[PDB]
């Protein structure tokens, strides 16, 4: 699974940001650095069941 | 002058064998999936994914 199409996603969703003017590097990038965050403990308690 | 006798011989050689000359036709050729390639430690190329 390619993760650029959740990133991509993630800034569509924000209203504000150009996304195609958005490239790889800085999608992986927030990738990088949102994969650092816990989940919250409602989406984790999804996932646990 | 013509000597039968120093001129008769018996000559030897092989029946029927065929002889190829391309050697790498006779070898068949997959690979796997590009998003699966891996390098010399296993480790996948083009980790980015």
């Amino acid at each position: 699974k390619k993760m650029k199409s959740i990133v991509e996603d993630f800034l569509k969703r924000l209203q504000i940001f150009d996304v195609a003017r958005v490239p790889d590097d800085q999608m992986y990038r927030l990738r990088d650095r949102l994969r650092l965050l816990p989940v919250e403990i409602r989406r984790l308690d999804i996932f646990n069941l | 002058q013509f000597d039968f006798r120093a001129s008769m011989h018996m000559l030897t050689s092989n029946l029927t064998f065929t002889v190829y000359s391309d050697l790498l036709a006779f070898v068949s050729a997959d690979t796997v999936e590009p998003i699966n390639a891996v390098a010399f430690d296993n480790m996948r190329i083009m980790n980015e994914l």
